[PDB]
Parts: structure tokens; C-alpha cells; sequence
């Protein structure tokens, strides 16, 4: 009953001041899109920045399988929008965070479906 | 001039026409660096503006577009400029790009190896390359046409591109391809393309716009490479990157042009013109399906 945990791996890394992981691909755009936080192509606001979605994923960034069932990949081929408070750790955000199911908004940073 | 405001600068007609002798490249700003917009990585810069210069081409533009990106991966491991094409090109094209060294992409479907291991069932729209070896930036050895990579390509635009299809590939004063050239003449226009981020550098971009499949012009391609870099010998090219700021107009407009399959006898004149303005594109509109060649071996006593 053993499978790594990355996940886990990478939050205890950063909590004990790690250098987050870089070269995460940041697109050019105009930041006047819709906000959403991970699209077909690049939709940051004035508050965000866009990312290739591989270059954002642990998994695919680690070369270790995806905790999805079949492997599938959420960000992968796909374009996620980051505040850009947040930028420094596009891997770190995307693992913490959760995209909201009806509106498309990340949870927290764009998600207004509780009022 | 008002160059800086480009996304970069096209070979001028006159130097493609003149029959220069090969001179060594030196450019008067070398060494000096574009300032990039904070935390843009030069491959995004460069494969923006190669993709605003190509939005002012006549592209064939089909729906179901099927593009190849070799040299795809980078040091770092990701794939910038596959990132950017994926961005550019129409929601729902298919992408296929390839590099020696392993990478994580974006693309639809990625193969790790040299590239002469690489074959494909289909057809294909739009063939780019940043396939690069350093060691040819060797300035105490003759300048020969290389062979290598640029074999591969040669072959397999002539055997996997689309009628109407366009190519782009890189090139530097060292990494370069006489027959490359000479295949330039089988597109209905072409141009060697330097980005405003990296006009430091001697490299370009050879674009191919809309394949005939056959010689439009007869090119020598040890004269045009010599006349290309007469060209950049004698025209500094301010670094650049203004166009980077203007993003509003960067997706490639889905013309969704028209695909038919066509033998050999039944291309007429009507037709060439139609590939000519990137109207038609001639290929099958099946599967796309992709290897590439492994080679096995025993290392055990
Ligand atoms: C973007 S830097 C140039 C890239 O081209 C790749 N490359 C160079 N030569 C070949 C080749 N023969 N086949 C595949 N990729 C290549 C290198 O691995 C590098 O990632
Ligand atoms: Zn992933
Ligand atoms: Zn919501």
C-alpha cells in the first residue's frame, strides 16, 4: 500500500523555505481576459499572469504519474492564470488551490459564488 | 527606423537577388541584449514575434490543422515556444512537436529522440523548427552547408508537407542548409525572418509560405545563404521589443480553408494559383499518426 506523495513532498519543502520550483513558462498577453483559472488559451486579468499548463503541473514538471485514475492531466495542453501575488510558485498555487465547479474562478482568488 | 516597431525584419528582396560571396558574419551589435518584459523567457519572446510575423503571411489556415514542432525542448526542461504555438494556433489544432532531449510540453502528443527517427502517416499544415547545435558556432572552421537535421528536414517537407503548407526553420550563420534553400524555391514566396528580440544574433527563420511541390524558382542555396548574410553584415537591426506589448491581435485567424485530396495529374494551373494565395490545401483528412524509430540493444556481458 505505497505510492510517493509528491504533493505532500513539495508543501513540506516550501514550508521549510525551499526555492520554489521555476521555469514555469509565462505567456505574453494582453490581461484583459476573463479571469478563469485554467483555459484553452491565456486569460489573465490586470491581477494575473498566464502559464503553459505543463510547466505549472508537479506531476508533469517531476515526471511522476498523475493521481488521476486514468492519468490524466488537468493543466497539461492548457493555459492556467495565476495572481500575480502568487507568480513566484505557479507549481505551489496550482497544488494548494481549487478551481470552483460552476464559475470556472479559482477558489479564494476570483470566486464570488458565496454571496 | 519604425523597424523597432515590427515584430522583426524580413530579408529585402533586392539582397535575395544579388550573387554574394560567403563572408564571415559580424554584426555591429553583438552581444547586446533586448530587454524582455519582467519574467518572459527569450524563447517566448522569440516564437511571439515569429508567430506576429507570421500572421502577416498567407498562411493556409484549414479546419482539423495539423502543425509539427521539432526541437521543442529546451535546457530547462519545459517547452517554451511550443507553449506559444499552441497559444497562436487556432483552439483544437493538432500539435505534435519532438526534441533530442527529454521535455514536458504542451503539445497534443510529444516524441523524445533524434529527429531522423521520426515519421508520421499524414500530412502536414505547418512544419516549425528550433533544431540547434551549438558546436557549429565554430569560427575556426570553414562555413559548410551541415547536413545532419537539415537532411531530415529537406526530405520530409518534400515527402510530408501539404500542398500549400508553410515551414519555418531556424538558421545561424553556421547552422544552415544549401538544399534547405534551394527547397525555399518550391514555396510560392519565402524570406529569411530575424526577430526584433534576437537581432543580436545571426540566427533567422527560413519561411516557406504556401508549398507548390514543385521549383517555383531555382535557388543556389550556397549563394542565398552568403547573400543572407551579406544582408545581416550590412544592416544592424535595432534590438527590440516593442511588439511584445501588443497582444490584442496575436491569435491566428482560422480561415478554415478548404482541404481536397488530389493526385499529381489533376494539380492545373487554377489549382497552383489557389496554393499560391493560401487558399487550398492538398492532403488526405485522415488520422493523424505519428512514431518514432527506437533502436534496440543488449548491454549484458
Ligand atoms: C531550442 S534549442 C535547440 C534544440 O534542438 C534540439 N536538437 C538539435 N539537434 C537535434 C536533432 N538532430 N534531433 C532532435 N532535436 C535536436 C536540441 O536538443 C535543443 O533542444
Ligand atoms: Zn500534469
Ligand atoms: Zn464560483
Amino acid at each position: 500500500a505505497f505510492a510517493v506523495d509528491a504533493a505532500k513532498a513539495y508543501k513540506d519543502y516550501l514550508a521549510s523555505g525551499g526555492q520554489p520550483i521555476t521555469n514555469c513558462v509565462k505567456m505574453l498577453c494582453t490581461h484583459t481576459g476573463t479571469g478563469q483559472a485554467i483555459t484553452v488559451t491565456p486569460e489573465a486579468n490586470m491581477d494575473q499572469e498566464s502559464f503553459g499548463g505543463a510547466s505549472c503541473c508537479l506531476y508533469c514538471r517531476c515526471h511522476i504519474d498523475h493521481p488521476n485514475p486514468k492519468g490524466f492531466c488537468d493543466l497539461k495542453g492548457k493555459y492556467v492564470q495565476i495572481p500575480t501575488t502568487c507568480a513566484n510558485d505557479p507549481v505551489g498555487f496550482t497544488l494548494k488551490n481549487t478551481v470552483c465547479t460552476v464559475c470556472g474562478m479559482w477558489k479564494g482568488y476570483g470566486c464570488s459564488c458565496d454571496q | 527606423s519604425s523597424q523597432a516597431w515590427q515584430p522583426g525584419v524580413a530579408m529585402p528582396n533586392l539582397y535575395k537577388m544579388q550573387r554574394m560571396l560567403l563572408e564571415k558574419c559580424d554584426l555591429q551589435n553583438y552581444g547586446d541584449s533586448a530587454t524582455l518584459p519582467k519574467g518572459i523567457m527569450m524563447n517566448v519572446a522569440k516564437y511571439t514575434q515569429l508567430c506576429q510575423y507570421l500572421n502577416t503571411l498567407t498562411l493556409a489556415v484549414p479546419y482539423n490543422m495539423r502543425v509539427i514542432h521539432f526541437g521543442a525542448g529546451s535546457d530547462k526542461g519545459v517547452a517554451p515556444g511550443t507553449a506559444v504555438l499552441r497559444q497562436w494556433l487556432p483552439t483544437g489544432t493538432l500539435l505534435v512537436d519532438s526534441d533530442l532531449n527529454d521535455f514536458v510540453s504542451d503539445a497534443d502528443s510529444t516524441l523524445i529522440g533524434d529527429c531522423a527517427t521520426v515519421h508520421t502517416a499524414n500530412k502536414w499544415d505547418l512544419i516549425i523548427s528550433d533544431m540547434y547545435d551549438p558546436k557549429t558556432k565554430n569560427v575556426t572552421k570553414e562555413n559548410d552547408s551541415k547536413e545532419g537535421f537539415f537532411t531530415y528536414i529537406c526530405g520530409f517537407i518534400q515527402q510530408k508537407l501539404a500542398l500549400g503548407g508553410s515551414v519555418a526553420i531556424k538558421i545561424t550563420e553556421h547552422s544552415w542548409n544549401a538544399d534547405l534553400y534551394k527547397l525555399m524555391g518550391h514555396f510560392a514566396w519565402w524570406t529569411a525572418f530575424v526577430t526584433n528580440v534576437n537581432a543580436s544574433s545571426s540566427e533567422a527563420f527560413l519561411i516557406g509560405c504556401n508549398y507548390l511541390g514543385k521549383p517555383r524558382e531555382q535557388i543556389d542555396g550556397y549563394v542565398m545563404h552568403a547573400n543572407y548574410i551579406f544582408w545581416r553584415n550590412t544592416n544592424p537591426i535595432q534590438l527590440s521589443s516593442y511588439s511584445l506589448f501588443d497582444m490584442s491581435k496575436f491569435p491566428l485567424k482560422l480561415r478554415g480553408t478548404a482541404v481536397m485530396s488530389l493526385k499529381e495529374g489533376q494539380i492545373n494551373d487554377m489549382i497552383l494559383s489557389l496554393l499560391s494565395k493560401g487558399r487550398l490545401i492538398i492532403r488526405e483528412n485522415n488520422r493523424v499518426v505519428i512514431s518514432s524509430d527506437v533502436l534496440v540493444n543488449n548491454e549484458n556481458c
